[PDB]
């Protein structure tokens, strides 16, 4: 199992006309596999949607993925911006 | 377009780790 | 209870708007009050036919009701679509408006919450389904067949509110959609695996 | 846009896992999910530890200038199956399926195939066409199998 | 040593000072690793004793 | 730990000081790389 493969490639034709949105070298970088989209980085480790307790067929349409991601409440953020100045 | 072999970018491990960025240490004329 | 709930959103959305100046952009009255999926086609019709967001709070345009925040969501989505269409797709003030839309839409979705298959024929026969479902927007990458290397691209930073036709710098490109992988994280190894004696 | 070039054939495609992999192990916390882009819902159902994911593609409101799709599968999940709900089997519609080059014939409107993958990426080219009406549609699935 | 070597490798913090950075859906905050470095300084300092 | 609770239930002692590290460990998502392996 090797480590030092290249795994990125560049085509010789300068097509740099409509490409300011992609990832440029500074040309266009062309990798050997796709990307990986990760929804939320921090798992919410309790929350019986995920913990599955052993007590007591049901569906639930939760709002967004933001339930599973430890977001702070806004009153603390306003308190901290008041503590800013 | 299907005959357009691409250029590998080699990393060369010792370049990736710790390369710094000689007359500017004045002891050698 | 809803008194401070506008004041905090005011303070946060002011202080998180320094580098891009979204809030101080020009915005007339624009009485739509419509379906948010029609929110660009209605403004397209407003362009075809014929007071900013900071000043709306100072005039008290928002009440402690459901519509009093639905209008705020509507105004944010309008200003973000305007600032997306105004700039090109690669400028930094494009991506700042995209990030600000993501952050503010996430901030406004929460805290108003506080306030046919043979495999299925086997498993629904064998198990009990307590469940959970949600929506995410996917993104795109490009696609190239060279001589036996079969490359891929990076993620295009085109926003979800762009609505433009898909331009292509080459017709030998292809486009693909990347499904995000999401599940209980596979049990990571212990710290004895990460940093043993070499 | 090519969204008005939406697919007229290809109602449903299913990348559901085979019953062999379940029957050789099992003898469940389900989580359905949809992606915000008209259709292509993706559902799965692990339990505390096998997963048995299932990728469905309801192509009634997908575009056709955007054919290829990419996702990532785990190294125990090497086998796959389809379920190809076409609109109507009016004519002798040719349905071939090359994983990298090798065409897959069948299991025997709805045609089922048998898929066995390897490590690394895969192409899995799929297409349908009519003999008389002479119209073609394409599907591609970039399956990254973990080592 | 055999208590630190059973911590999960995907260990990360969430300080009370990330609210001043406005982290989006994908933004990579800059104080995520203030416990995993500290849980390796001990585990490798207790192996470089001799 | 019971007794130190109950005074805080009963007496409401004038400070009951607050000193926290202002962080706490959470798990975070992991994912393999997408570039395949080379043998």
């Amino acid at each position: 199992i090797m480590i030092d493969a290249a795994s990125s490639f560049v085509l010789p034709i300068s097509i740099t006309k409509n490409v300011d949105v992609l990832q440029r070298t500074d040309e266009i970088l062309w990798f050997r596999g796709p990307s990986v989209i990760v929804n939320e980085r921090i798992i919410n480790s309790g929350d019986p949607h995920l913990s599955l307790p052993l007590n007591r067929n049901e569906k639930e349409s939760l709002p967004g993925p933001f339930v599973l991601g430890l977001r702070p409440s806004a009153k603390f953020t306003a308190h901290r911006l008041s503590m800013l100045r | 377009f299907e005959t357009m072999v691409a250029n590998p970018i080699k990393v060369s491990r010792l370049q990736s780790n710790g390369v710094l960025t000689i007359h500017y240490s004045l002891a050698n004329f | 209870k809803l008194v401070d709930f506008l004041v905090n959103v005011q303070s946060i959305l002011n202080a998180a708007s320094v580098k891009c100046h979204v809030v101080d952009e020009s915005f007339p009255a624009k009485f739509f009050e419509k379906n948010p999926d029609k929110i660009y086609e209605s403004y397209c019709k407003f362009i075809k036919n014929r007071t900013t967001i900071n000043k709306r709070f100072e005039n008290g345009e928002y009440e402690p009701i459901q519509g009093g925040f639905y209008k705020l969501y509507h105004d944010i989505k309008l200003v973000c679509t305007i600032l997306i269409h105004f700039y090109p797709q690669g400028t930094r003030n494009y991506q700042l408006v995209d990030k600000f839309y993501k952050f503010s839409s996430e901030l406004l979705l929460r805290e108003c919450c506080r306030i046919a298959t043979e495999l299925d024929k086997i498993i629904s026969y064998d198990f009990i389904k307590i469940s959970m479902n949600y929506t995410v927007p996917i993104s795109q990458t490009y696609q190239i067949r060279t001589k036996d290397m079969d490359l891929f691209s990076s993620i295009i930073s085109k926003s979800n509110l762009d609505k433009r036709p898909h331009e292509l710098p080459n017709t030998n490109f292809k486009i693909n959609n990347v499904l995000p992988q999401t599940d209980i994280e596979n049990e990571a190894p212990r710290l004895g695996f990460v940093g043993a004696n070499t | 846009l090519g969204n008005g070039y939406n697919r007229s054939l290809l109602t449903e495609d299913y990348l559901l896992n085979p019953n062999n992999f379940k029957k050789l192990i099992a003898k469940s916390m389900q989580k359905e999910m949809q992606s915000l882009s008209e259709q292509h819902t993706m559902e799965y159902k692990p339990y505390k530890n096998q997963n048995w994911v299932e990728y469905i593609f309801n192509g009634n409101e997908l575009s056709q200038n955007e054919n290829a799709f990419s996702f990532m599968l785990q190294p125990m999940q090497t086998f796959l199956t389809l379920q190809s709900h076409l609109t109507s089997s009016l004519k002798d519609t040719e349905t071939l399926l090359t994983i990298n080059k090798e065409p897959v014939k069948s299991r025997t409107i709805t045609e089922i195939f048998d898929i066995r993958l390897s490590e690394g990426l895969n192409h899995l080219m799929f297409r349908c066409e009519d003999k008389i009406s002479h119209e073609t549609e394409f599907m591609n699935f970039w399956i990254n199998v973990l080592p | 040593i055999n208590e630190l070597e059973r911590l999960p490798a995907n260990l990360g913090t969430y300080s009370l000072d990330d609210c001043l950075e406005f982290i989006t859906k994908d933004d990579l905050s800059s104080r995520m690793d203030t416990f995993k470095i500290k849980a390796l300084v001990e585990l490798k300092s207790l192996k470089l004793l001799t | 730990k019971r007794i130190l609770k109950e005074v805080i239930l009963a007496k409401k002692v004038s400070k009951v000081p607050i000193n926290n590290v202002r962080a706490f460990p959470v798990l975070q998502t992991n994912y393999n790389g997408s570039i395949p392996v080379v043998r």
